[PDB]
């Protein structure tokens, strides 16, 4: 009965995987079974769209904002690992709003 | 943010490539 | 061969129409962009922008199935350019559903 | 080797930025 | 959104800009291809230097090109272009190129 | 002290730790010099097509990349050789590089 956030970092699998922000919000997200979601990864470089996760959160890594993308989460499977504060969300999308020209 | 500005930030030293999602899922139309 | 995709342009690509929302700046470096598909209209596709006609391809805009990609394996190439009004339409739809 | 069969296979998510061999050295150029 | 293509002498802007010409502002000769070099964000390319001692891999660029000197082939290098915000200057005459081609195949074992 | 990087040599070269590369130009050129060409190796291999394999038995930890080739100064790094890549692993970084040169 799990709906996934915005702001959730999520389980995720791929053909539990893979770790996920949630930036759609659960009333889209429920009704759909879709959401927009940016991926987290361990591999921090400097790229200029990485946004770091603060430290005891439950799941390391930086955002890539944008690396957004629309998925089923009913079919992989989401499963919450933990929630990302306020300024990682805010930060995700003033990153990936400059780049989609909003 | 200034986009320009992230811009001029990227070089080929520190991009990241498309995320490996694997296969089409559900609902995902592509 | 020399193609990079603009923000505003349709573009076939393999896996087959796409508007694609990024701009050549960033699209041109990563070899990825942000693009949405183009369909047709369905009662399930709440957030859709539809185009005008003689753009070699008909049909509406998924604004909320826009994802990054990337456009260089897929073979992108430009099919039109849409105009201005709808991109800022997805731009405007897309902008809700992410939060912002 | 044909270079349209090697350009074809790179992709974004294979590539290899430069090198990183710090700052020059002895009687090196650039 | 220009792209370096083989031939070109390009300016490449290496870290130290101030100073003009005793900064880090360098023309170039390109040797890969557009194909490469639009993809990878990265060329081989030769630098250019004012001034010709004589050496056996440099290769004196003909006047009225814009740019004036000897191609360095035995320095020829793998580099990122996009931080350097490459500039096209020229266009080398394609024998410049070929001999170029043919000092660094040489140098290299081909 | 003595050593002076030959073509084919895998060395160890400083910059600021050190890693491997493989000498392209000949000894004759690189001792006069001071400087050499050579490709680096990365432990990371992606499958990208300029990455050239090295037989296990060399005992290097990654794959060497046939288009990053640049001059080095092996003086100031401090070259030490490590192995020796087989004629047909030079064949093969020469024949890709060479594609890509317009050669």
């Amino acid at each position: 009965d799990y709906v996934p956030d915005a702001g959730h970092l999520v389980w995720l699998n791929f053909t539990g995987r893979r770790p996920a922000l949630v930036l759609s919000p659960a009333a889209y997200n429920g009704v759909t079974g879709l959401m927009q979601a940016c991926p987290v990864t361990s591999r921090a470089k400097g790229y200029p769209f990485e946004v770091t996760l603060p430290a005891h959160l439950g799941v390391s890594g930086v955002v890539l904002a944008d690396h957004c993308r629309s998925l089923d989460w009913r079919s992989r499977r989401a499963e919450q690992l933990a929630e990302a504060p306020a300024d990682v969300l805010a930060e995700v999308r003033g990153k990936l709003g400059s780049l989609l020209g909003m | 943010y200034d986009l320009a500005a992230l811009l001029a930030e990227m070089t080929p030293e520190n991009l990241h490539g498309e995320t490996d999602w694997g296969a089409l899922e559900g609902r995902e139309e592509w």
